[PDB]
């Protein structure tokens, strides 16, 4: 509906992912037919960049009050889920870290604190 | 496959680095959740890790814990008999003492 | 308008379970009926309700299989809990194909019209729950009533194939970042578990169905004798899914059982691997037997004993499951609230019932227990008590937290031992009256089965009695149930330890291990925007 | 106005006829249809 | 203009105010018959359901 | 940090507001970083019952009269059916053969024909 993309960096939303048009007579690209979230990847993929991340959580160090673990969310809320420093030792415990409040983890004991982006 | 001469250092070792009431909780929380009780050196720990954090119910609570987790009467007063000097220096009351 | 675009046209995974909870408390309300209808002529000798009927008694046995086997148990265990929890325990914002799940519901309100209207344009449908050929054909039954009750049985078959395939689908690739699958809880397991049995089961049904409707209006003789086949075909073309359909009824109840038993005794789970291996060896040991319902129609010798050796194989992998369950409750600490009531209550009456199986497992011994009243109590210490129980403890458990609104703790204890009771009255005097002789689907019976069926005819009534005070118990969770959660402590998911005290105890309240219980509880509409994190 | 009355599909508080009509008549319902049934069926036989 | 209209009809269902199945110029001719015709036969067999409960046949 | 204040709080706890009770908690806090065997009796007794006591959290889920409750509950529920059951008993239609004088002659064939040798005939059961 606007001017279009070309590298992830010019993407203020929705309205600057529509592109240019195809030829009359040829089979189109995924470059030069594609609107939504599916180009977003497809800007993404082109460069090395992840937009969706699988990556799990930082099991290696532990968590004191003074130095915690920084989990990073655009909500307030984000739900962690702890399973130990040697990564399978702690069982599975659910925790709720807030702007407000630091989960604790009643069995082994890392501290989590938020970071809003 | 843990002997009680590396369970009897371990929960030491542990109750020498809390800094809360939270971590001093949660580490006799689950000392008492074993098949090996706590030897009267771990106990002596957990007591002076109290004190440095500054609460007297939880220098109660353990005592009382340990009437439930030994067998019989006979080793809880064997328990009480050693237990006495850390007791009478610290200034902590037992239960059946305070009445509350 | 926005009352048609959110409880009408919608998409929500969660807003369709509580659709399946009303319609299947409906539909497990009238089949309750029809039984104490049956239950009230079945008491002394002569006809004393039914004047002389003995259509309407089939009809009535007919429906209220029809009405709980499809129509209720089945819609609670995959709508109301597998479509509300299982997106939240596996961390998922939706289902992967809602409009599926919206059709999934609305095929069963034209499925209960069907049926009601195929007892009252005719004489009606008095072929039993299996219908059986030679019988349901246009000899017996011609008219508009069995096949408008074989109309029911396809639109729910098609519910549950998109229904499953659904749950299939979403478990695979709806994950969130940290989880593979052996991370998976227990009852995301009983759903997938079932959810490969309602794909390998339901076309042998719709086809055996087919054909019999095309044997009744189009004379094409595929069970006819007549022209060259055999009633006995349809036998094999519905115990095939007949057997599959059993544990369908029953694996999404032991996976709740598990949750309770890890809860309010806190302790884990004794062998989880354990026990997803024995789900998987049910699961597969339900499809290679089916012939055990079938020893009187004149098999071979050494037919049988492939059957009797298939059918005894299946008590291995359930004693593991009890077994642990056991282990589990052993060294924890447990308080008695209202779900683990439920939960022991199980433990033992689906041992008892289940027991009853390995004599009726035997060729040599069915003989003595074919069509006869031992069958009915071996079936309903397993199905009322079983599931019922379990339905009851999810409810009892999950509630809360789906509704917001707590319950009083007094009237459902009352509730659960009148239930208790009742059923316990009920449903043990068939044993006796099915090992002295006494033969199924009878209206009237000789006069010595009398005293046994004024027992048995004393705890239905007791039952009912326990259906309106839980209709009560449900009115009392709606209205004031804001201030019902400071008379008991039962509204607290987990107790304080030994060691923790209060005032820590109140800062950091919920200890859990799913996603379940540590929501807002109303659950949001849109319960994940950034995603968890599992390590 | 996400809360603990929204996400039922029948309005509880605030309602001109109270709720315990729209309640009991759902369960008279449900343990009076297959009665009738029972009714029409007998009525259609002769039998009284 | 030419057989790419796809870089038109993207601009058009995205910023449209209405719903997907009644947003382009022509949903009129598709669902203007089926709803009516719809509401013809589920009113048909709600008719022949009650007549046929009271036994009269055709 | 009075007396009246801290004696006798296993009668009154419950029935302060939350702004009364975070005083006292925050009162016996910088009272116990004092060493121990400067503090009073009752002062022992309060830190004791503050943090591990039978108050709020660690009440009974069943009390002393609530089992009661459930008794005379269930109790009430099975003498309700017993006289709907009744009601359905009284009205029955009974057929001529259970009556005594019937089930009398019915022995009488079942003995000439040897039936039940083992255990036992009887058809009694007015
Ligand atoms: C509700 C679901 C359900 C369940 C769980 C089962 C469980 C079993 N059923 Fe099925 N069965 C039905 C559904 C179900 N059944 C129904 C509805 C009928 C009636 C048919 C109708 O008329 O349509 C029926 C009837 C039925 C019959 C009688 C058929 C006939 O009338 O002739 C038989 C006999 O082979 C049988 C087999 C079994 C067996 C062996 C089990 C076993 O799985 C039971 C296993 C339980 C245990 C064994 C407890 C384990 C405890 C242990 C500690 C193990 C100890 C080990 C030993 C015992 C060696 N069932
Ligand atoms: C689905 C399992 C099921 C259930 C629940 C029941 C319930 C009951 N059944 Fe059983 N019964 C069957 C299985 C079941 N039955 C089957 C399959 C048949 C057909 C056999 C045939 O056709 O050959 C049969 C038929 C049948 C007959 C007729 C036998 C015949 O004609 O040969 C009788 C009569 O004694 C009987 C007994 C009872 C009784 C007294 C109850 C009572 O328990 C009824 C009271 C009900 C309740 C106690 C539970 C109420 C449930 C809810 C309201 C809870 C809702 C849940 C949520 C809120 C999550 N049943
Ligand atoms: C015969 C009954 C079973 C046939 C259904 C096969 C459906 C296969 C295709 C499929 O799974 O896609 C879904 C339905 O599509 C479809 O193909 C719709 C088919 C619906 C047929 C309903 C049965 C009528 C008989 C997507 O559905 P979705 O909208 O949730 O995808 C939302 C995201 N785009
Ligand atoms: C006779 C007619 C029926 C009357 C039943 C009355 C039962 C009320 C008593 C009750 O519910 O007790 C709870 C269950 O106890 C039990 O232990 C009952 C057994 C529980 C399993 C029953 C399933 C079989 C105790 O619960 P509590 O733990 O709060 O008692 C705290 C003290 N220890
Ligand atoms: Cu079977
Ligand atoms: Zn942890």
């Amino acid at each position: 509906q606007f001017k279009t993309a070309t590298s992830i960096a010019e993407v203020e939303g929705l309205e600057n992912l529509v592109g240019p048009g195809a030829k009359t007579g040829t089979v189109p690209t995924d470059l030069e037919q594609a609107t939504g979230l599916e180009r977003y990847e497809l800007l993404g993929k082109l460069e090395g960049i992840e937009v969706f991340d699988e990556t799990p959580l930082e099991a290696v160090r532990k968590g004191t009050m003074k130095d915690p673990i920084l989990i990073d969310s655009y909500d307030d809320y984000r739900y962690v889920g702890c399973t130990g420093v040697p990564a399978d030792s702690h069982n599975i415990e659910w925790l709720k870290p807030t702007t407000e409040k630091n989960a604790r983890c009643w069995e082994c004991g890392s501290v989590y604190k938020l970071n809003f982006l | 496959e843990e002997t009680y001469e590396e369970f009897s250092q371990r929960y030491e070792k542990e109750f020498d680095e809390a800094y809360d009431l939270f971590e001093v909780q949660r580490v006799l929380n689950n000392c008492f959740s074993y098949d090996i009780v706590p030897s009267p050196a771990v106990i002596g720990k957990a007591l002076n890790a109290c004190r440095r954090v500054n609460d007297y119910a939880t220098a109660v609570r353990v005592f009382e814990g340990l009437k439930h987790k030994v067998e019989t009467k006979e080793q809880y007063d064997a328990y009480l008999e050693e237990l006495k000097d850390v007791r009478e220096e610290l200034g902590i009351d037992l239960k059946e003492e305070l009445f509350p | 308008m926005n009352y048609i675009n959110r409880w009408l046209f919608s998409t929500n995974a969660k807003d369709i379970a509580v659709l399946y909870f009303i319609f299947a408390l409906f539909c497990g309300l009238l089949g309750s009926i029809m039984s104490l209808i049956l239950r009230l002529e079945l008491s002394a000798p002569g006809n004393q309700i039914l004047m002389g009927n003995h259509q309407l008694f089939n009809v009535v046995a007919t429906a209220h299989a029809v009405l709980m086997v499809f129509f209720l148990v089945m819609p609670a265990a995959i709508g109301f809990f597998g479509n509300y929890l299982l997106p939240l325990m596996i961390g998922a914002s939706d289902m992967s194909f809602a409009r599926l799940n919206n059709i999934s519901f609305w095929l069963l309100p034209p499925a209960l019209v069907s049926l009601l209207a195929s007892a009252l344009i005719e004489n009606g449908a008095g072929t039993g729950w299996t219908v059986y050929p030679p019988l349901a054909g246009v000899q017996s039954h011609s008219g508009p009533s069995v096949d408008l009750a074989i109309f029911a049985l396809h639109l729910t078959s098609i519910s549950s194939l998109l229904g499953a395939i659904n749950f299939i689908t979403t478990t695979l690739n709806m994950r969130t970042i940290g989880m593979t699958m052996s991370k998976l809880p227990l009852f995301v397991w009983a759903v997938v578990f079932t959810s490969i049995l309602l794909l390998l089961s339901l076309p042998v049904l719709s086809a055996g169905v087919t054909l019999l409707l095309l044997d009744r209006n189009f004379n094409t003789s595929f069970f006819e004798p007549a022209g060259g086949g055999d009633p006995i075909l349809y036998q094999h073309l519905f115990w095939f899914f007949g057997h599959p359909e059993v544990y369908i009824l029953i694996i999404p109840g032991f996976g709740i059982i598990s949750h309770i038993v890890s809860t309010y005794s806190k302790k884990p789970v004794f062998g989880a691997i354990g026990m997803v291996y024995a789900m998987g060896s049910i699961g597969f040991l339900g499809l290679l037997v089916w012939s055990h319902h079938m020893y009187t129609v004149g098999l071979d010798v050494d037919s049988r004993a492939y059957f009797t050796s298939a059918t005894m194989v299946i008590a291995v992998p359930t004693g593991i499951k009890i077994f642990s369950w056991l282990a589990t409750l052993y060294g924890g600490s447990i308080r008695y609230t209202t779900p683990m009531l439920y939960a022991f209550a199980f433990l033992f009456l689906f041992t008892v019932g289940g027991l009853s199986g390995v004599v009726l497992s035997n060729a040599s011994l069915d003989i003595a227990f074919h069509d006869t009243y031992y069958v009915i109590g071996h079936f309903h210490y397993v199905l009322s008590l079983g599931a019922v129980f379990s339905l009851f403890a999810g409810y009892y458990y999950w509630s809360p937290l789906i509704t917001g609104l707590y319950y009083n703790n007094n009237l459902a204890n009352i509730q659960f031992w009148l239930l208790f009771i009742g059923t316990n009255v009920t449903f043990f005097p068939m044993h006796f009256l099915g090992l002295n002789g006494m033969p199924r689907r009878i209206p009237d019976y000789p006069d010595a089965f009398a005293g046994w069926n004024a027992i048995s005819s004393f705890g239905s009534l007791i039952s009912i009695i326990s259906v309106i005070l839980f209709a009560y118990v449900i009115y009392d969770q709606l209205v004031n149930g804001l201030t019902n959660k400071q008379l008991s402590t039962n509204s607290l998911f987990k107790n304080p330890d030994f060691i923790e005290s209060n005032i820590i105890f109140n800062d950091n309240s919920i200890k859990s291990s799913s996603i379940d219980f540590l929501l807002t509880s109303p659950p949001l509409p849109h319960t994940f925007n950034t995603p968890a994190i599992q390590s | 106005d996400v809360g603990p009355y929204s996400n039922l599909p029948f309005k509880v508080k605030n309602r001109r006829v109270p709720y315990a009509v729209p309640h009991f008549l759902f369960f008279a319902i449900g343990m009076g249809i297959p009665f009738f049934a029972c009714y029409v069926q007998l009525k259609r036989s002769g039998s009284i | 203009t030419a057989t790419e209209k796809i870089i038109e009809l993207q601009k058009f269902y995205q910023s449209t105010n209405k719903p997907i199945y009644a947003a382009h110029p022509r949903s009129k001719y598709y669902l203007i018959p089926y709803f009516g015709l719809l509401g013809v036969s589920v009113a048909a067999t709600l008719f022949y359901t009650g007549r046929a409960c009271f036994g009269i046949k055709d | 940090l009075s007396n009246a204040t801290v004696t006798n709080l296993e009668k009154r706890w419950e029935d302060l507001p939350e702004t009364d009770q975070k005083d006292i908690i925050s009162q016996l806090s910088e009272r116990q970083k004092l060493p121990w065997k400067d503090l009073t009796l009752s002062e022992k007794k309060a830190a004791w019952y503050i943090s591990f006591g039978e108050w709020g959290p660690r009440r009974p889920v069943h009390t002393k009269e609530d089992k009661l409750y459930i008794f005379w509950g269930t109790v009430i529920g099975i003498v309700i059916s017993a006289t709907i059951f009744g009601a359905f008993r009284y009205n029955r239609n009974v057929p001529k053969t259970m009556n005594r004088e019937w089930q009398a002659a019915s022995d009488e064939y079942l003995k000439s024909k040897n039936a039940e040798p083992f255990t036992g005939y009887s058809q009694i059961q007015s």
